[PDB]
């Protein structure tokens, strides 16, 4: 599972990320809603655009639950908890849709983070995630 | 495939600066790394067991080249992106039996490795339209599970 | 499709012995209980929130009735398995937005519900061809991501 | 999760599946051999056939691994750890197969089991392969 070695890559992935999590955060929103357009279902209330304040607001969140697995990662359940009731309760999102944001925020490392973005440090930030999703959709198993 | 006029564009001026030999193996090298069970149809290969010896496999980078290669022949000949591939589509399909859903990693990581050359330039736009090529392709090697 | 002459006859000599109407929402039922994502799309429906309340709701048992029609047409018009569901897709792509995996857990619980109702005579290889016929309806209605 | 009630579905339906698991596990691999035939790559050495009492003698084996998962459901990671690290690390089978397998597990627990087999528990039976193939996975995440 998430080995003691993975749990440094992503300590650190995420460590020079830092400043930046909420410009980053939202434009992963902004990359899922253009490519997989079947996504968009869901905010139907947000302006998909890319200026959009709601979108660039809501990546401050997705951000700020992405730090608080980062931070408690021996321990994603207990911390998830209402982000896994809320998607999984309320939402229903279809738990399809959590690879895909996933990947896209993957995209987004990439894209803003070359040196550190070592082949290594791609397989934990994917296995990190793996868990992250698994964690919001366990109210579906 | 669709590739309206404006994706189309954004989609032939990236390839143009693609470094086609030292990035199908970038790719090819990160799909047995972050999904090892693809290890399994490369056992004709060598060391693949730590992420240095899979980057620096001369193997890996020879057989990347030619996967960058069909997606080649499919960035632009995307009118049949079904034909291109018919006899890879039957080596994939009904030789290997690599289930279709590899077919989506390996192009994902292509993108993860398309937006790590090219950074700020791999714009949302521009990557929305990659997705659509490559779920294209992905689409069409599988045609023969029918 | 392919359906081989005797993939063919252990498919369509099930489906006389199928009481469409009853068997319809049997797996549109199980749909909403196993898989509960898929409620957000029939929320025009009414109280989906516990298993007999669906089993037992009129609209789903009405609505699976089309459905298990359009597996019939599909079941032996199999030769443009495309083409008799062009609208459906265009239905279920951009109207709904259906995500197309949905429409493998629907094709996979009516085999589960085939079987449940013919016990032994849903014989493995008889199996075998529904999940022919169900992938096929399924790269059929998927159709229009591309 | 596996909640208090799904926990008594799978204990239930499973304790009147009884006598018969070894030849219950070894429908479904027929079953999983012929319906999705890219599964055969993995079991060159069996004879994939209808008699083979390979697949017949396997179908024990994977029953008795779902029994020992049935009971001790409450803490699967720790019973399933040798066959966690057999399918993950030396056999590398592609975690959607795992998928495939549950699915005609499924379809067996249906065509011998009508009564039992109610909408309930065709949910509680899934979530419960759906925890078992996490668990057989988890070497990967
Ligand atoms: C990395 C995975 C994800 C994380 C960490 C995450 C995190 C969050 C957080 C923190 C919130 C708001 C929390 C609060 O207000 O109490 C939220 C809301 C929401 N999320 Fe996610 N999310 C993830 C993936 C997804 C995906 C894949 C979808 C796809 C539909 C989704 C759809 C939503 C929706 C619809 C809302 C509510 C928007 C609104 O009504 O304001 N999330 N998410
Ligand atoms: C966009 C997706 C893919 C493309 C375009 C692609 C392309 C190719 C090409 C061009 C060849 C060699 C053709 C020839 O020898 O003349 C090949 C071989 C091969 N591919 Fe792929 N491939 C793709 C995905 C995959 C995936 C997902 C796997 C799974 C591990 C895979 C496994 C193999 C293997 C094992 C060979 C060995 C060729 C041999 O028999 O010597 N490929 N592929
Ligand atoms: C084999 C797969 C499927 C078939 C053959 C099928 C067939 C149909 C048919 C025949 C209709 C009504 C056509 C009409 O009104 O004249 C329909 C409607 C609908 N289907 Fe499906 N369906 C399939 C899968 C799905 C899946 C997986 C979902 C996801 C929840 C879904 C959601 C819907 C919804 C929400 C409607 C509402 C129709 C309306 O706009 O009034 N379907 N489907
Ligand atoms: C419900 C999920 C599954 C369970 C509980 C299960 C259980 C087992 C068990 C108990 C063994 C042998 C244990 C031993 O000898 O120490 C085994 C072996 C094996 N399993 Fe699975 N398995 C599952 C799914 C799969 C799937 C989906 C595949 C697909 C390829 C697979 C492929 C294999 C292979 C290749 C072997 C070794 C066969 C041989 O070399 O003798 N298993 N499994």
């Amino acid at each position: 599972v998430l080995s003691p070695a993975d749990k440094t890559n992503v300590k650190a992935a995420w460590g020079k990320v830092g400043a930046h999590a909420g410009e980053y955060g939202a434009e992963a929103l902004e990359r899922m809603f253009l490519s997989f357009p079947t996504t968009k279902t869901y905010f139907p209330h947000f302006d998909l655009s890319h200026g959009s304040a709601q979108v660039k607001g809501h990546g401050k969140k997705v951000a700020d639950a992405l730090t608080n697995a980062v931070a408690h990662v021996d321990d994603m359940p207990n911390a998830l908890s209402a982000l896994s009731d809320l998607h999984a309760h309320k939402l229903r999102v279809d738990p399809v849709n959590f690879k895909l944001l996933s990947h896209c925020l993957l995209v987004t490392l990439a894209a803003h983070l070359p040196a550190e973005f070592t082949p290594a440090v791609h397989a934990s930030l994917d296995k990190f995630l793996a868990s992250v999703s698994t964690v919001l959709t366990s109210k579906y198993r | 495939v669709h590739l309206t006029p404006e994706e189309k564009s954004a989609v032939t001026a990236l390839w143009g600066k693609v470094n086609v030999d030292e990035v199908g193996g970038e790719a090819l090298g990160r799909l047995l790394v972050v999904y090892p069970w693809t290890q399994r149809f490369f056992e004709s290969f060598g060391d693949l067991s730590t992420p240095d010896a899979v980057m620096g496999n001369p193997k890996v980078k020879a057989h990347g080249k030619k996967v960058l290669g069909a997606f080649s022949d499919g960035l632009a000949h995307l009118d049949n992106l079904k034909g291109t591939f018919a006899t890879l589509s039957e080596l994939h399909c009904d030789k290997l039996h690599v289930d279709p859903e590899n077919f989506r990693l390996l192009g994902n990581v292509l993108v993860c490795v398309l937006a790590h050359h090219f950074g700020k330039e791999f714009t949302p736009p521009v990557q929305a339209a990659y997705q659509k090529v490559v779920a294209g392709v992905a689409n069409a090697l599988a045609h023969k599970y029918h």
